[PDB]
């Protein structure tokens, strides 16, 4: 706190850094997060949230941080959650909108691009579009998917307004340690079931309890068979077989 | 080098020689003056960019 | 005192085929009794191997030709280059239909392409709204002289094999493009001589996955 | 844009609010006007003041006409009342006047326009007027009444008050000078002795200007031939009246 | 420009708290005193003025009191103009009420809207709160005779005895002691007027200086009689207790 | 803070320092070069990953099938300004039947920021756009600004390390004017215009992005192994 | 035309032409008068067939978007009740709108719901609606038992929408048969229905009246 | 007025969410325990002020539907805005999609209430948090929720809010189990007076409860009531 | 702070903000009008700023109406809107009285726009001059507006850096021809002090742009002076100097 701020009294104002301030700040509210991890491969996507359990006597496998935009497009948040109450449902929206003028799955990055809209639409009146938000979201989602036309991708959605797609990428407060893991770890040749078991590899680390189904969620796009949220009893089996192989060593 | 100034453009021709010593010479290339661009400017480079 | 819809006439007729799809239409444009121009498409391709035709009323047959090539562009633009399917072209056509019901369109509306099986498609659009897909459909003022000769010529409509006497059903024959370029023309020879809307000019428009081939043959002159 | 609809009245920390504060000053700034009650009349007297002497002075109105009778009079701020004056007559035709087809009560005229002292008071883009308004006036039910609006939007009924500059003396000697039935030929004398304490200017008719909410005047009718209706109860003394009256103090 | 001159004044401190409804909070016990005693007979209104000269006409003054309807009056104590603009507010809403159900509002109902309404003015929109406090004594047969304080906050608690407006505190506990559930009405008007007298800002305590009304059970038939007191019929209850 | 952070003020000096700002948006940006010669247009952009995991955001959006804008600074700015231009682009194909004039529609783009930068609570945008398109006044490069000054050129960049760039357009200015008909050379003068305007970033078969407008071509964005070819 | 839906115990067949006129003129005889609400709601398409067939897309539209939120399938009295309001708006703004959602859930079991152009809307355990809902009536109302069984049911579609057809004007085209169950519907196809006629004329002995 | 009364924070928060959350601290203490076929809300009420009548004055706990419960801490004023909002939202369900409205729907309502306060301009949020409870039809489970001033919202085995919520917590860890939840209605009211009497004291008059069983019945036990089981507490303790 | 605004007043009758703008149009290039006889003949300055330009393909001065040129200096882009907003009020009045707009209706206009910007919180003054005229059927009129909203007729005006040498000169043109002097032959003059008014700015290299409206020579239209006519005046003024 009192950290030194030269301009911030506009909402959007300079600066002399060349950029707003406000947008930085939503970026810092990332790091804060329940940390949400998803490795994308060639053959689905996985998205493991922690859910994140606070006492004992809160119900923690009723709360959950995987949300489903349509059967083809998964999503995760991460951040001020509050803020992806209200975004989430416009993005349920916009897929249905597609779905009603063209009746067709619509793209990843197309949706993905439509929340950035949204995303960058903070101000007092200017532009094309009415403002209606005063301060920016601070919250970003990693927006998995499979269309049959460029396979399955996975993009990393900003509070900015900018969309950068990445091979797998973890968000959240231990952030910094995850993304030095999957730099080594990743490649372009796994497959499922050691992907699904680099997820829970790396939620191991950022783990601030100890790793079981009472906390932690596991949750899949898949071709044929869409978007499947794990159920805890299906995602024991793999924490356990975890559990064998990392005692052969 | 475009817009350096004079103390900036004394201070690539001393850094020169700290690489020249470093490789371990006892003449200066003209490959270090241009890696002393770099080393020593003025501004460490063009800071994070998330968007810019 | 002012009614905004007249007749400008024409005749449009859509064929599915096995690799091919055929859009025709005539190019003789009227108003009443007075021949206004010989010369008119009607049929205009639209990008993507999607070849439209709205017959009727011409001014609103040339509104919905207008709109519907702003979709085209705004579609490819925030999707980055997506190639615009049958199925997703005929939804949209749909929509600015129906958003007029108290000033409706009043034609009637086809378009013929491929689909994604390597087929022939043919979709065709009532007045208001609403649609379905054909596999033969005319559309136009002379639109009742086509449509029964080519049900018996196409899916054989109560034909039957020879010499059984209705035991047996004829079966159903494949569909050549070259076969196709001979029905439209025997057609469009039978309206002209018994229906005085169609005339001047006949306009084949085969589309495939080769490309779009435009082919033109005269009619009578009245 | 426009973003003034904050208030510019707030409390003060150490309550009351500052901007009223600020306003009450102000009236006792100004030029001094004072009311005598009567029991067959009302009378109000205030002083004519203008940059200079070469300016003109009946082509400018302190005492002012809002019904025939019901007449105003003010200290404070000239601009001030010029503009209330004249929502004060449209508010009395617009809401009792179309709706029961006359003029209306003194109590009911009051109230009115400590509405619109009100607004002044409460939402951004308005300060308070800065005028304290006497309404003296007639009405039948309850006779003569004489009232006081001030800068904050209260009003209060009086026997006998002034207001302006003068104010705190001008109370003092009309506390022995009331008495408990006064006529209105009494009275007249009475404030133009007080108004003569208050004011060392030269004392004619055309620097006080007198208006008294006295008696029916069939004369300023302005037709005949109706007994029903009677004439204006408000008349405003021009110069030779007062002249009389000034020989016989 | 204008956003730099905005005051802000509707956001909350670092206690979660509103300074302008403190603010308001304070200069009403700068306002004179307004009490509300329940009998079970009847409600005594006793509202002492925060004015008074003897060049004042306090005589056709109701200046604290209002007759919202004839079942339902109020005593009003702070800034007069903000209260003003309530009280028609209040009669607007009492009429639609009886426009809609052609029965006269309870005392529950009209309570909750007016406070409802200042809400909004400290919940947004940038402005200062209306400092006013009602003190409602009504009749209603569906809970009897009701007794209510509203603050500027916007929040209502019923009372058997309150007092508002200047020495809250030192009121409060002089009813605690000299209340009993059940009592006349005229052992009210008594109490009324003797908290009044050792609570007065200036040593003495008069008639004129008292507004004083009622709601009585003394109308026959099940009826209440809405009475707002002369200042001479003041004045004979008050030698009647002994005061003067 | 003196009249540093309010867009609506005044300035002893006459400037105002919110535009100097807006104009640090050049300067931390990724540099782009345009270059025109009198038959085709190229816009050469340097696009940039996040990180390894990561691919690059595209920095070259199709306005039409014959106009195109690269961004140079802030990625929400440039999707505002992307649209409009679009939007103003089918009004004059729709309206009058007709291809969008690129030297009237710089003027467009001015009084957009013009109005942003006239009322309090609004904000200069913080992208320059170079926009290059073939009419039927041949070929032409437009730069935008954020102050909002549109100019020709024959060829020009914008960018960090921008000046870098503009010395070597000095040199090779009369090269280009003169090769028409083979534009193929112009994409190999721009690979070599924007490698002095590097640091040691390299060129990638997925980091350079070509695109061209001809008179016999239209606006054609060039990546993946097509890029390869010039690289 | 005629659209006519009845429940047994197998959950609801719902059966319909694919003749839709213009005129005296006969414009398409190969219309689909089913449209799939979701793969666990069919609505029908009888009145004016721009305005029933759209509604009930968007109608689908908002079935998604019921379902998303309460991560829980839309019942099928919340669809109707939805599509009712919408319809009401526009009584006498000049449209039309006749259709039957027909659906079967596991929590409130079979429900057919008939929603009007006026914004009437009344449940039942059969409806029937068209140009020839009068023909369809009787012949579905006499060979009604409650308690049947699927095979025999099915054969009722067919029998009621023939007989609709054979005197009716704008009754023809094909037939189309569906057999919604909880677990979705499930697609019969297309019978002729002048093919039809000389099969059911043999196996009963109907239509002594057409000669030969 | 389209001004801001939310200014973003370079903390990673909005200071007017962390300004409305004290004000939440400072708000009497609601508790939340659910059995197995009931829910108990218990919440202290000042009564400790005299001449009080209780009688005409709503309590702190609300009915919002036939079926659902809403306690509050945090400021008083502001709730009613809540309670008048999502009363307005049951009957709206009943109309377009028939049937009562089920907790879930009803608590992320509230959630995106809360919320809008926050993100719109000319707006402060609203410094309370609901305790939300209650039955779905048809159904049996007892459903509690607990949404917050952030405009978050969560399920809750058990939960408290208000002054000194803490205190009650770590006893609600110790006395209240994950797994079995006291059975008879009669235990799990004597569960939370016995973890009101922490914080409350001060007699048993300051102490209310309502208790809630399916098929729509909602009552509220008197002070009686209340005497005899706190007495009971007393003997054993 | 009293010294920050518009809507600020202070107690020496400055009201700093509106003055502050002369100081943006004082950063222009120089721009004169020479009244003439027959019409008014405008001309700018045009910096070359590198090499890299594609030459003559700048204009500042922009038509209004038919009739009506408009050159400005101070913030280019600020400029443009105000020249926008003319083009408006001159389309209007062209409607409602079926008539090209008067030059002293169009000063009328213009003059109330940028007043206005002086009246509110949320709003900047413009920072431009404008220099206006053109041959309506009651005369040639030349106007000159500040920034300030000041204006009045002129038989020469100018702005810009090179006002201060631009200026001298004019009132050696009056005193040359105090009977006026001819648009043809006031073509060869603007070149020469446009030309002198560059040794306030020699620290760079710069384009002459010259138009006229002329009742006598274009038939009462804004023309550009282009072509041979134009490499004329160039020529003149450039042998004048060396």
């Amino acid at each position: 706190f009192l950290t030194r701020s030269e301009y911030d009294r506009g909402v959007s104002t300079f600066s002399p850094e060349g950029r707003l301030f406000q947008v930085e700040y939503s970026l810092e509210a990332i790091k804060l997060g329940s940390t949400a991890i998803g490795i994308a491969t060639k053959e689905g996507v996985v998205l493991g949230v922690e859910k994140r359990a606070t006492s004992p006597l809160l119900e923690s496998d009723s709360i959950e941080k995987i949300v489903e935009i349509d059967r083809h497009i998964g999503c995760a948040m991460s951040g001020l959650t509050a803020d992806a109450r209200s975004m989430i449902e416009h993005a349920r929206t916009a897929a249905v909108t597609h779905n009603l003028y063209y009746d067709e799955d619509i793209n990843v990055e197309s949706l993905t691009q439509s929340v950035c809209d949204l995303a960058l639409r903070f101000g007092e009146g200017a532009s094309g579009e009415e403002r209606l938000m005063s301060r920016p979201f601070g919250v970003a989602l990693l927006i998995a998917g499979h269309d049959a036309d460029d396979g399955y991708q996975l993009f990393h959605a900003e509070p900015s307004g900018t969309f950068y797609r990445y091979n797998a990428k973890a968000i959240g407060s231990g952030s910094e340690g995850a993304q030095a893991e999957l730099l080594n770890e990743w490649h372009s040749s796994l497959t499922l079931k050691e992907a699904e078991l680099l997820v829970l590899k790396i939620l191991k680390q950022v783990m601030e309890e100890k790793l079981d189904e009472n906390n932690a969620q596991l949750s899949c796009i898949t071709k044929q068979d869409g978007f499947k949220i794990y159920d805890n009893e299906k995602t024991a089996e793999l924490i356990k077989e975890l559990k064998e192989k990392e005692a052969a060593e | 080098t475009d817009e350096f100034n004079g103390a900036q453009l004394k201070a690539v021709t001393v850094e020169a020689g700290m690489i020249a010593l470093r490789n371990g010479q006892s003449s200066v290339k003209h490959e270090d003056f241009v890696e002393g661009i770099s080393e020593v400017q003025a501004r460490k480079s063009k800071s994070v960019s998330f968007y810019a | 005192q002012f009614n905004p819809y007249g007749d400008n006439g024409g005749t449009i007729l859509g064929i599915a085929g096995e690799d091919f799809a055929v859009l025709a239409g005539d190019t003789r444009n009227i108003t009443d009794y007075s021949i206004n121009s010989r010369y008119e498409p009607k049929v205009f391709d639209c990008g993507d191997n999607i070849v439209m035709s709205a017959n009727g009323f011409a001014a609103d047959g040339d509104a919905l030709v207008k709109r519907f090539k702003n979709s085209v562009k705004w579609y490819h633009f925030d999707h980055n280059d997506k190639k615009l399917s049958i199925n997703s072209a005929a939804r949209n056509i749909q929509h600015l239909l129906y958003g007029k019901r108290f000033f409706p369109y009043y034609v009637h509306t086809i378009i013929a392409g491929l689909d994604e099986d390597g087929k022939g498609a043919v979709y065709s659009f009532d007045p208001v709204g609403s649609y379905e897909r054909e596999q033969c459909r005319a559309g136009g003022a002379a639109a009742s002289l086509i449509m029964p000769f080519l049900d018996n010529q196409v899916n054989f409509k109560n034909q039957y094999e020879p010499g059984t006497n209705g035991k047996v059903k004829k079966p159903l024959k494949y569909l050549s493009v070259e076969e196709v370029i001979k029905l439209v023309r025997d057609s469009f020879t039978s309206a002209t001589e018994r229906h005085i809307q169609v005339g001047d000019g006949l306009e084949i428009l085969i589309v495939t996955k080769d490309g779009v081939r435009k082919e033109f043959y005269e009619l009578k002159r009245d | 844009t426009d973003r003034y609809s904050f208030s510019l009245t707030t409390f003060s920390p150490s309550g009351k609010l500052g901007q009223i504060d600020y306003a009450l000053t102000a009236v006792k700034q100004g030029v001094t006007s004072l009311g005598i009650k009567a029991t067959n009349g009302v009378v109000i007297a205030t002083e004519k003041k203008s940059s200079s002497p070469l300016a003109m002075s009946e082509t400018l109105s302190k005492v002012s006409l809002l019904t025939p009778d019901i007449g105003a009079v003010y200290s404070g701020m000239g601009p001030d009342y010029r503009v209330l004056v004249d929502k004060s007559r449209k508010v009395a035709h617009t809401s009792y006047k179309r709706i029961y087809g006359e003029y209306p009560p003194t109590k009911l005229l009051v109230s009115e326009v400590a509405k619109i002292m009100q607004e002044a008071t409460q939402s951004g883009g308005v300060r308070p007027f800065g005028v304290s308004l006497l309404i003296a006036g007639h009405d039948e039910f309850n006779g003569f009444s004489l009232y006081q609006v001030d800068p904050s939007g209260s009003y209060f009924p009086w026997k006998a008050t002034a207001i302006g500059k003068g104010s705190v003396a001008a109370k003092t000697f009309l506390e022995k000078r009331w008495n408990d039935e006064l006529e209105l030929e009494d009275a007249i004398h009475i404030a133009l002795l007080t108004l003569k304490e208050s004011v060392e200017g030269e004392f004619n008719g055309d620097t006080i200007e007198l208006a008294i909410i006295g008696d029916e005047n069939p004369d300023l009718l302005g037709y005949t031939g109706i007994p029903t209706d009677k004439g204006p109860r408000f008349r405003k003394l021009t110069s030779q009246e007062i002249n009389d009256r000034l020989e016989a103090l | 420009g204008s956003r730099r001159y905005d005051s802000r004044t509707t956001i909350f401190s670092p206690e979660g708290r509103l300074y302008q409804v403190e603010y308001a909070l304070e200069s009403i016990s700068h306002a004179g005193t307004a009490i509300g005693i329940m009998a079970s007979d009847g409600i005594v209104l006793a509202a002492e003025r925060k004015v008074t000269s003897t060049l004042l006409e306090q005589d056709t003054s109701t200046e604290k009191l209002y007759k919202l309807n004839d079942k339902i009056a109020v005593a009003v104590a702070g800034l007069t103009a903000d209260a003003e603009i309530l009280i028609n507010t209040a009669r607007i809403h009492a009429q639609n009420y009886l426009k809609t159900y052609n029965e006269d509002i309870p005392v529950e109902i009209l309570v909750r809207r007016l406070s409802d309404i200042k809400q909004g003015y400290t919940q947004h929109g940038g402005l200062r709160p209306f400092g006013v406090s009602f003190i409602y004594a009504g009749y209603d047969d569906r809970y009897g005779y009701q007794l209510y304080t509203s603050n500027p906050s916007g929040n209502y608690t019923g009372w058997k005895a309150i007092s508002v407006g200047a020495n809250t505190s030192a009121a409060q506990t002089l009813l605690q002691m000299d209340y009993k559930d059940d009592m006349k009405v005229d052992d009210a008007i008594e109490l009324a007027l003797k908290t009044l007298s050792k609570t007065t800002d200036s040593s003495a305590l008069t008639y004129d200086r008292l507004e004083f009304a009622t709601i009585r059970k003394g109308a026959n038939d099940g009826e209440v009689y809405q009475k707002i007191f002369k200042p001479q019929e003041i004045k004979d209850i008050l030698v009647k207790t002994g005061i003067t | 803070n003196n009249y540093d952070g309010d867009t609506v003020t005044f300035s002893p000096t006459g400037r105002l320092f919110q535009v100097e700002y807006a104009l640090e948006a050049i300067k931390q940006g990724s540099v782009t070069v345009g270059l025109r010669s009198n038959t085709h247009a190229v816009l050469v952009a340097l696009k940039r990953n996040a990180d390894e995991l990561s691919s690059y955001q595209k920095k070259i959006i199709k306005c039409d099938e014959h106009m195109g804008l690269s961004l140079a600074g802030l990625a929400p700015d440039a999707r505002v300004l992307s649209n409009y231009l679009r939007q103003q682009c089918n009004y004059s194909s729709l309206v009058f039947n007709r291809k969008l004039a690129v030297e009237r529609a710089g003027h467009l783009l001015c009084d957009k920021a013009q109005k942003n930068t006239q009322s309090y609570g609004g904000r200069p945008y913080g992208v320059g756009l170079l926009i290059i398109g073939y009419d039927k006044s041949g070929a032409h490069l437009l730069e935008f600004q954020p102050s909002g000054n549109v100019t020709e050129l024959y060829g020009t960049a914008i960018g960090a390390r921008s000046q870098g760039a503009k010395t070597y357009l000095e040199r090779t200015l009369d090269t280009f004017i003169k090769i028409d008909g083979n534009p193929d050379e112009l994409i190999k003068a721009g690979v070599e215009a924007i490698s002095q305007s590097l640091r040691d970033e390299s060129l990638t078969v997925d980091n350079l992005s070509i695109a061209i407008v001809g008179k016999d071509t239209p606006f054609t964005i060039y990546d993946g192994e097509a890029v390869a070819k010039y690289i | 035309t005629t659209t006519l839906a009845f429940r047994f115990q197998g959950g609801i067949i719902v059966a319909v032409d694919s003749r839709a006129t213009a005129g005296n003129w006969v414009a398409s005889q190969t219309v689909k008068k089913v449209i799939e609400i979701n793969p666990f709601l069919l609505g029908t398409m009888a009145g004016g067939a721009a305005d029933c067939q759209f509604w009930e897309t968007w109608l689908g539209s908002q079935c998604r978007l019921h379902e998303l939120r309460e991560k829980e399938r839309i019942s099928v009295a919340a669809a109707s009740k939805i599509l009712s309001n919408l319809v009401y708006q526009y009584k006498g703004a000049g449209l039309s709108m006749g259709t039957m959602i027909c659906g079967y859930t596991r929590k409130e079991g079979p429900t057919i719901y008939y929603v009007d152009s006026d914004g009437t809307r009344l449940k039942g355990d059969i409806f029937c609606v068209g140009s020839g809902q009068t023909f369809a009536y009787g012949v579905l109302d006499s060979n009604y038992k409650w308690d049947l069984s699927v095979e025999d049911a099915l054969y009722l579609g067919k029998r009621s929408i023939l007989a609709a057809a054979h005197r009716d004007a704008y009754s023809g085209g094909s037939v189309n048969l569906y057999h919604v169950t909880e677990d979705g519907w499930i697609y019969h196809g297309n019978h002729d229905v002048g093919e039809l006629f000389w099969k059911v004329k043999e196996e009963e002995g109907s239509f002594n009246n057409v000669i030969g | 007025y389209d001004r801001a009364l939310s200014i973003f924070s370079p903390d990673g928060h909005i200071f007017q969410v962390e300004y409305a959350l004290e004000a939440v601290k400072r708000g009497t203490c609601a508790v939340g325990v659910k059995g197995k076929n009931c829910v108990v809300l218990g919440c202290e009420r000042r009564s400790t002020l005299k001449l009080q009548d209780t009688r005409i004055t709503p309590s702190k706990v609300s009915k919002i539907d036939s079926h659902v419960v809403l306690s509050f801490s945090g400021l008083n004023a502001d709730s009613r805005i809540l309670i008048e909002k999502a009363r307005v939202e049951a009957q709206s369900h009943r109309l377009t999609l028939e049937d009562p409205v089920t907790v879930e729907y009803l608590t992320r309502y509230v959630a995106g209430v809360q919320q809008r306060y926050t993100q719109s301009g000319g707006v402060r949020p609203f410094g309370v948090s609901t305790l939300i409870a209650g039955f779905d039809p048809r159904d049996d489970e007892p459903k509690l929720y607990q949404t917050e001033p952030s405009g978050i919202y969560s399920s809750w085995s058990a939960q408290t809010i208000g002054r000194n919520s803490k205190t009650v917590r770590e006893f609600l860890e110790k006395n209240y189990d994950r797994k079995e939840p006291p059975a008879t209605v009669e235990e799990c009211v004597k569960l939370t007076v016995r973890s009101l009497l922490e914080v409350v004291q001060t007699g048993a008059k300051n102490i209310e409860i309502t208790v809630v069983k399916p098929d729509s019945d909602i009552v509220a036990l008197s002070s009686e009531e209340i005497n005899q089981y706190v007495t009971q507490i007393e003997q054993e303790k | 702070g009293y010294d920050l605004s518009n809507s600020v007043f202070s107690p020496d009758g400055r009201n700093f903000q509106v003055e502050y703008a002369v100081k943006a149009v004082e950063n222009g290039t120089t721009s004169i009008g020479i009244k003439c006889n027959d019409g008014v003949v405008f001309a700018v300055e045009k910096l070359i700023t590198s090499k890299l330009l594609v030459p003559q393909k700048n204009v500042k001065i922009q038509v209004v109406d038919r009739h009506i040129g408009c050159v400005y200096s101070g913030l280019i882009p600020d400029g443009r809107h105000l020249v926008n907003r003319g083009r408006e009020e001159a389309a209007s009045f062209k409607k409602l009285y079926k008539t090209p707009i008067p030059i002293p209706a169009f000063a009328d206009r213009l003059g109330q726009y940028v007043q206005a910007h002086t009246l509110y919180n949320s709003v900047r003054p413009f920072g431009v001059s404008t220099i206006f005229g053109g041959v309506d059927k009651n005369g040639a009129h030349l106007y000159m507006l500040e920034p300030s909203g000041s204006y009045w007729g002129y038989k020469g005006a100018a702005t810009g850096k090179g006002r201060q040498s631009a200026k001298a000169e004019l009132e050696k043109l009056v005193d040359h021809h105090p009977e006026g002097l001819s648009a043809r032959e006031a073509v060869k003059q603007a070149a020469k002090i446009i030309y002198l008014a560059h040794e306030d700015n020699k620290e760079k290299d710069f384009e002459l742009e010259i138009s006229w409206c002329s009742l006598s020579e274009t038939n009462g239209l804004h023309k550009f002076v282009k072509g041979d006519l134009l490499q004329e005046a160039i020529d003149f003024a450039q042998k004048e100097i060396n």
